[PDB]
């Protein structure tokens, strides 16, 4: 269930002998290994595999329960040197609606009416 | 002259410097004191330019060759830095985000420094 023993190679080759002496739609599968995970180090390697996602479909493929949002803030930047030469981008036009959604609703999370933060004396002003 | 290249931003004229401090003190201090503190400095800055800029085997040196299979100076500070040279072989992106909350009150502000931009050229 965790990672360790895919980390440390060593330690699980010997416990298992312990034991018993005693392409289309082919393509959308590949790149979801990578972007419904918790973290990884892919990240210009990979911005790059959304992009050919068939443009038509990037908010049904990336606005989903948990895409990795280091994997958004890096794919601006490959979207716009398309832009600052050629041909507008399905790179950038659609992760600025994805960018702008997740910031309303933190701050729809916040309360209403909004106190000054204060270091000193943080929570002698009241129960906000 | 240090610390001007890394205002300059010359972390590859910055690793000429580094290796200058530590051939005299091994020919003068072997060490003494005055000499005992400038080599704590050079090789915990030797150290994180690897990571940042990770030289070719041609333009890597025999005095480079040196300190990175010792990895692979004070105790509270000598078991940090064999882990970070592990994780970005690893390429760990939980490894090293627990480290630069456990190594900054460790290093003065210039080291900590050029810890802040490995990190970032890894992740």
């Amino acid at each position: 269930s965790s990672g360790l023993a895919q980390r440390h190679q060593r330690l699980y080759s010997l416990l298992d002998r312990f034991r018993l002496s005693t392409d289309k739609d082919w393509y959308v599968h590949l790149v979801k290994s990578q972007c419904w995970t918790r973290s990884d180090s892919a990240l210009l390697e990979g911005a790059e595999l959304v992009n050919r996602i068939p443009a038509e479909d990037m908010n049904a493929f990336m606005m989903n329960s948990e895409f990795n949002l280091s994997l958004l803030a890096p794919c601006l930047s490959l979207g716009m040197s398309e832009i600052s030469g050629g041909q507008k981008s399905a790179l950038f036009e659609a992760a600025r609606e994805v960018t702008l959604a997740r910031v309303s609703g933190t701050v729809q999370q916040l309360p209403a009416v909004h106190h000054v933060f204060q270091p000193e004396l943080p929570a002698e002003p009241a129960a906000y | 002259a240090a610390s001007c290249q890394l205002l300059a931003r010359d972390y590859t004229g910055a690793l000429a410097v580094f290796t200058r401090m530590q051939r005299l003190a091994r020919e003068h201090g072997s060490a003494l004191g005055a000499f005992s503190d400038v080599l704590v400095r050079c090789e915990v800055s030797r150290v994180l330019l690897l990571l940042l800029l990770q030289p070719p085997p041609a333009k890597l040196l025999p005095e480079h060759a040196q300190t990175l299979e010792k990895y692979s100076l004070p105790e509270e500070l000598f078991l940090l830095l064999q882990s970070l040279v592990m994780a970005t072989h690893e390429k760990d992106t939980e490894a090293i985000k627990s480290l630069q909350v456990e190594m900054w009150p460790l290093l003065t502000a210039e080291q900590n420094h050029l810890l802040h931009l490995v990190l970032q050229e890894t992740i």
